[PDB]
């Protein structure tokens, strides 16, 4: 089954300043690949649908790219709000597989 | 009007139905399955589309018992739809090149 | 009764008895071939329709001469049958369509 | 001079135009669109013919919505040509039998 | 005798020719290009064949300009060919139905 | 998205030798690679497309080979007009990406 590796585990930025996610699965997924956000006690948050299509109501500052096995989520200029930990989840093969999560941190 | 040509949107429309069934059911039966390909609808619908004109690019394929059941019944449909046109546009000509001749 | 109707009857048995014999000639002469994956009959059998609607998705293939033998005989056989059940068709059309007008 | 024959020049001169105007615009829905194939208008051409053929090798083929729209349209333009031909055939292989016979 | 059926075989030996000429050429056309595999004779006439039919598994496929052209004739005689045994079929159908009613 | 890696970055040889610049894809993509050619201040300059096919105009000295993901661009008997920065790019799979670039010494 689909392994979607995601390192690093934690991510230190100063405010402002563009961050990056990383998302390698472990065999060729197109862009069926999918990013959430879950906040402190909260529940996980669509961000971006199919590696780079935007959702409705996320901050323009949210965006993707990748396809094939490497995927990658940016923030332009972090802040406050975007402290949390952050999940990729593909849809290509049958069962849905969730990465192991990375940490933002300011 | 004229059977043929009858039986021909009959089977476009009912190709249009297995179409949308197949995409479906091939949903459904794929899965639950591990490393099935065919399991969101969007795709399956395209999925559908290549399998009745048996295009087939190989991008997506059944590979469960039912997924293939349903595979083979959207086949026969396209198939026989797509051959059921020809037959239709062959009772035209064939009708057509009577006049033109004297009958 | 009409001989176009029994044609496509015999052929859709014949196409299923080709379609059976097909799956378990394919295993057999495929069997013995390294990297070879038509080697047990449930796949095989759907591997036999893929080919005689022409589908081809390409998940399935023989790689011997033997394989690739009983491979043309399926595909011949689906398209001679495929394509004679529109000619039954067209026959139908064509003899239907006669009466519509005036013999 | 006969429609039929008409019909498949038509058809041919058509399939040709959809062809060109298919591999135009399958480059057009599929650029932008990562790991997209069909992406230059060359290969976007044989594209276009192993499609409308339904040969399909799986070489090539469209992975947008648009692209997979525009590729519905040549394989229905391609089977849709062949099958006119072939209709076409019979018209004239049924038109000249008849004057074998007494008609 | 009857056209129809002479055109049927005129063009199973044709096909036959073509898928000839076609797997000696495509290895001419394709042998120079790196990454061809269509590069010798028995599998290129076993891929002329698996053109011809429509079926395509993918398994090869030209790579060249030339191969391409190549591959756009045998599709072109195997699908014209498949569809002029089917119109002779048909008019075999329709003259013998004749009889069996009034004609 | 297809990576196209250049190693080395710098390439020292003696005038009139031969030398050949490497190119890796991250994935398997024909014979789509194309090389060009930028001396210092300049603007780049198509030297082979398609791996191996010879543009008009360009010395004989240049040649390309290769196929898949691995790619070589040669020059038969440098010379001091050779001094310069060779790029490799693909056009397999969107979007276009070119390598890092590999320099020419003498
Ligand atoms: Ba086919
Ligand atoms: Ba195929």
């Amino acid at each position: 089954d689909i392994l979607l590796t995601q390192s690093p585990a934690i991510l230190s930025v100063s405010p402002g300043e563009r961050v990056s996610f990383s998302c390698r699965a472990s065999q060729s997924i197109g862009t069926d690949i999918h990013w959430y956000q879950q906040r402190t006690n909260g529940s996980p948050r669509l961000l971006i649908k199919y590696a780079s299509e935007s959702i409705s109501g996320i901050p323009s500052r949210f965006s993707g790219s990748g396809s094939g096995t490497d995927f990658t989520l940016s923030i332009n200029s972090v802040e406050s709000e975007d402290i949390a930990n952050y999940y990729c989840q593909q849809s290509n093969r049958w069962p849905f597989t969730f990465g192991s999560g990375t940490k933002l941190e300011i | 009007s004229a059977l043929h040509w009858r039986a021909a949107g009959a089977a476009t429309v009912l190709l249009v139905i297995v179409l949308l069934a197949g995409s479906y059911l091939a949903v459904l039966a794929e899965r639950g399955a591990p490393g099935a390909q065919l399991i969101t609808y969007p795709r399956a619908l395209w999925w559908s589309v290549e399998t009745a004109t048996t295009v087939g690019y190989g991008d997506l394929y059944p590979v469960t018992l039912w997924g293939r059941c349903v595979a083979v019944v959207v086949m026969v449909a396209g198939i026989t739809s797509f051959g059921l046109v020809t037959a239709a546009l062959a009772t035209w000509f064939v009708g057509r090149e009577q006049e033109r001749r004297g009958h």
